[PDB]
RNA sequence: CAUGGGAUAACAAAGGAGCUUUUUAAAGGUUGGAGAUUAUGGAGCUGUGCGACAAAUGCUUUCCCAUCUCGGUGUGGGGUUUA
RNA sequence: UGCUGUUGCUGUUAAAGGGUUCGUAGUUGAACUGUGGGCU
C-alpha cells in the first residue's frame, strides 16, 4: 500500500506497548476469552475483525497478553481457520471486481495499470505462502 | 500427620526444621482463609532456603514450588505472602518457581531447536518478575562504564512505592544468589514519557 | 503399503495415549481415599 | 533499505564527532554494534555509553569526548592473515604510531594489535582513531 | 453483497440443493427454508416456483444476476437456476 | 591431505495441534564329541494387577445434564492480610 | 597513466542516467538464544 508498487511514503500504524500485563480491572477468565473468538468465526468474521470487535467492546485490548496465543493460532487448533490466507484472499477478491468493472469499461487504462499491480502482487504473495507450505504445490490464480 | 501432605513427596520422610514448619502453616491456612481455601488443597511446595542479607536484621525466606503451580499462585501470591511472614516474625518470604535451562549449543543446527522459555535470559526475567510479583517491569537500561563493567537497573512505578520499597535490598541480594547477577532498581513516575522520580 | 504402515503407527499411538491417561486417573485416587482415610 | 546495521551506526558516530556534538543517538542497536564501542572504549576515544531495552532492536546513547578524529566501516569484510596486518596498516590508518583497525576472530572481537600477540587471523570489521 | 456472504455460510456449514427439480420437492415436504432464483430464469418456470412458495409461506429472494452469477457464488462450476437451501448453520439467512 | 578454534557468514530442515521412569508378582502365545528327538527355562510380545518417584503449566479441574479488629512491616500516624 | 580505476576514475553545464513502470535468473538483505561466580 505505501511502498511495494508506488511512491507513498506513509507511516500510520499502531504501537504496542512496553507493559504487557492485563490491567486489574479485567475479570474475563482465558477459558471464555477462547470461547467468544471461536464464536465469532462461526458467525463469519475473519481474524481481523474478530479483534477489532473485542477491543472496542469488550476490553480487551490483545487477545494474546490474555490468552498466550494468537487469533489465528487458536481457530487453527479449532479446525476453524481460513481455507486461504486472509490478506491473499481479500487481493483476490480485489481483482475479480476489478476485472468485471473493465470488460465492460475497455478504455479505463488507468483501471488496467492498476490491475497489473495487483496482479503481481498476488503472484508474490502465493510464493511466499507455497514455500512455507500454507498452500498446496500446484495452486495457481486464474484470471 | 496431614501437614505433611503439603511437602513433594521425596521430602515426607525426614522434612527439616524449616520445612515443616511452612508445611503446618499452609495446612492450617487451607482450612481457615476464606480466599486460600479453594486454591490450597491442589497446592505443594518442594523445599524452603534461608538466606541472611548482610548489613541487615530481617532474614529471607525463600519457598521453591513446581512449575505447574505457576497460575495457582500467582492468583493467591498477596493474600498467601503476607500470611505466611505473620507466622513467623522479622522474616521475609518469596516464592518462586523452580525452572531448568538448557546451556547454550555449540552448533548452529541445534540452536534452532532450544526451547526458548528454558534459555537463561528468559529464566532469569522470570525470576525477577517472581520476587515483585504484585509490581512490573516498566523500564530496563544497561550502563557501560569506561573501567569495562555493566550494570543493570530496572524501573518501577512510582505509584507503589510504599509498598515495595523496604523490601528491594533484600530482592536484589536474593537476586543475586540465585542467578549471580547484579541488579539494582529504581522508580518512575509516568513511565509512558520515561520520568525518573528523585525521592 | 506405505499408507497402511502409517495408519497402523496413528493407531498404536493413540492406543498407548488413552492407557497411560486411564492409569494416570486410577493413580490418585488412592491418595484421595487416604485423604479420606485420616 | 538498511544493509548493515554496524555501518549505519558508525557513520553517525563520526558525523557527530565531526560537528562536535556531546552525546548521540543510535539505532537500532545489535550485539555486535556493542562490542565494537566497547574496543573503543577501552582504549579511551568515547567516554560512557548506555543501553536502553525496548523490546525491540534497542537504542543507544553514547558520550562523546573530543579525543575522536573518525570511525568507519569495512564492507565487504574481507579475509585477514597474519601477514597482512601490514597491509591494512600502511592502506587505512593516518600513521604507526596510533589508531587500530577492528576485526572479527573465532577468539573474538579485536584489535590488530591484540590479535597480532595472540597470533590469529580473521575478517575486517572497521577502524577508528 | 450481503446476500453472497451468507451463501458462503451456508455452503460451508449448512445444507442446501441445487435445481429446479431437487427444489420443488423439498418445497412438497416441509425442509425449505429459502429458495433464491436468478433473473435469468424463463418466466413460465419462476411463476410456477413462486406459487409453491406462496402455497408454503417460505421466505423467496430475487437474485441480481444470471444462472452464470448464482453459480460461481455458490462455488461451483456449472450455472443453476434455482437454489433451495433446507438447511441454514451459523447464518441468520 | 590431517588436525585445533567458533566470532562473522553460507548450505539444509521446519512453518510449530502430525503435536514419563522404575519395582515386584502372576496369565496365555550346556548335558564326553558328532547326527536325529523332546522338554525345562532366559530374553523379548501382549493383556492383568502392585510398589516407588517425577512432570513446562491446577482431575479436591473445566463442562452442561439437570434437582431443589488483631497480627507482621517501615517512619503517634502510613501501607498489607484478616475481622 | 587514478587516460580501464578491486585497492582507485567520471556522468547538472566539459564525453556520458535508459521516456515511465512491471518483472525472471543474478547480486544484496533487520533484531534475538551468550556479563560465570567465591577466596586471600
Ligand atoms: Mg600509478
Ligand atoms: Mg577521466
Ligand atoms: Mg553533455
Ligand atoms: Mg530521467
Ligand atoms: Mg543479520
Amino acid at each position: 500500500m505505501v511502498r511495494m508498487h508506488g511512491n507513498g511514503r506513509g507511516k500510520a500504524s499502531s504501537a504496542l506497548p512496553y507493559r504487557r500485563t492485563p490491567p486489574a480491572w479485567l475479570k474475563i477468565a482465558s477459558r471464555n476469552v477462547v470461547k467468544m473468538v471461536c464464536k465469532s468465526s462461526r458467525k463469519g468474521m475473519m481474524p481481523s475483525q474478530i479483534g477489532m470487535e473485542l477491543r472496542d467492546s469488550m476490553g480487551i485490548a490483545q487477545v494474546k497478553n490474555v490468552t498466550g496465543r494468537k487469533i489465528l493460532r487458536i481457530l487453527k487448533h479449532n479446525g476453524l481457520a481460513p481455507e486461504i490466507p486472509e490478506d491473499l484472499y481479500f487481493l483476490v477478491k480485489r481483482a475479480t471486481q476489478m476485472r468485471k468493472h473493465l470488460e465492460r469499461h475497455t478504455t479505463d487504462r488507468d483501471t488496467k495499470y492498476r490491475l497489473i499491480l495487483v496482479e503481481s502482487r498476488i503472484h508474490r504473495l502465493a510464493r511466499y505462502y507455497k514455500r512455507v507450505k500454507q498452500l498446496p504445490p500446484t495452486w495457481k490464480y486464474e484470471s | 500427620q496431614p501437614h505433611l501432605r503439603k511437602l513433594r513427596k521425596l521430602k515426607r520422610g525426614k522434612p527439616s526444621d524449616l520445612e515443616e514448619s511452612v508445611a503446618k502453616a499452609l495446612f492450617e491456612l487451607e482450612a481457615s482463609h476464606k480466599t486460600l481455601r479453594q486454591e490450597l488443597p491442589r497446592f505443594h511446595v518442594n523445599t524452603v532456603r534461608e538466606v541472611k542479607v548482610p548489613r541487615s536484621k530481617k532474614t529471607v525466606l525463600v519457598v521453591f514450588y513446581p512449575l505447574r503451580f505457576l497460575m495457582l499462585v500467582r492468583k493467591v501470591q498477596r493474600a498467601l505472602t503476607s500470611e505466611l511472614e505473620k507466622r513467623h516474625p522479622g522474616c521475609l518470604v518469596m516464592l518462586v518457581a523452580q525452572r531448568q535451562i538448557t546451556k547454550r549449543p555449540t552448533d548452529v543446527y541445534k540452536l534452532q531447536k532450544v526451547q526458548r522459555s528454558k534459555t537463561s535470559t528468559a529464566v532469569f526475567e522470570n525470576i525477577l518478575n517472581d520476587m515483585i510479583y504484585p509490581s512490573d517491569v516498566v523500564g530496563r537500561r544497561w550502563r557501560c562504564r569506561t573501567d569495562g563493567s555493566k550494570l543493570m537497573k530496572v524501573f518501577l512505578d512510582a505509584r507503589d512505592r510504599k509498598r515495595i520499597e523496604s523490601r528491594l535490598r533484600a530482592v536484589a541480594y536474593v537476586y543475586k544468589q540465585l542467578t549471580h547477577r547484579r541488579v539494582s532498581f529504581g522508580f518512575m513516575w509516568n513511565p509512558k514519557l520515561q520520568q525518573v522520580s528523585t525521592r | 503399503q506405505l499408507a497402511e504402515q502409517l495408519a497402523a503407527k496413528h493407531l498404536r499411538d493413540e492406543q498407548n495415549r488413552n492407557k497411560a491417561r486411564k492409569q494416570e486417573l486410577k493413580k490418585r485416587e488412592k491418595e484421595r481415599e487416604r485423604a479420606r482415610r485420616d | 533499505t538498511m544493509m548493515s546495521v554496524l555501518a549505519n551506526a558508525l557513520r553517525t558516530i563520526a558525523s557527530a564527532e565531526r560537528r562536535g556534538k556531546r552525546q548521540v543517538l543510535i539505532r537500532p542497536s545489535s550485539k555486535v554494534v556493542v562490542k565494537f564501542l566497547q574496543v573503543m572504549q577501552k582504549h579511551g576515544y568515547i567516554g560512557e555509553f548506555e543501553i536502553i531495552d525496548d523490546h525491540r532492536a534497542g537504542k543507544i546513547v553514547v558520550n562523546l569526548n573530543g579525543r575522536l578524529n573518525k570511525c568507519g566501516a569495512i564492507c565487504p569484510r574481507f579475509d585477514c592473515a597474519t601477514t597482512d596486518y601490514e597491509k591494512w596498516m600502511k592502506n587505512i590508518l593516518p600513521s604507526r604510531q596510533f589508531g587500530f583497525v577492528v576485526l572479527t576472530t573465532s577468539l573474538g572481537i579485536m584489535d590488530h594489535e591484540e590479535a597480532r600477540s595472540r597470533n590469529t587471523g580473521g575478517k575486517v570489521l572497521g577502524f577508528f582513531y | 453483497d450481503t446476500i453472497n456472504a451468507k451463501l458462503q455460510l451456508v455452503m460451508k456449514s449448512g445444507k442446501y440443493v441445487l435445481g429446479t427439480q431437487q427444489a420443488l420437492t423439498t418445497l412438497r415436504q416441509g425442509r425449505s427454508k429459502l429458495v433464491v432464483i436468478a433473473n435469468n430464469c424463463p418466466p413460465i418456470r419462476r411463476a410456477e416456483v413462486e406459487y409453491y412458495c406462496t402455497l408454503s409461506k417460505t421466505p423467496i429472494h430475487h437474485y441480481s444476476g444470471n444462472n452464470l452469477d448464482l453459480g460461481t457464488a455458490c462455488g461451483k462450476h456449472f450455472r443453476t437456476c434455482v437454489l433451495s437451501v433446507t438447511n441454514v448453520g451459523d447464518s441468520d439467512i
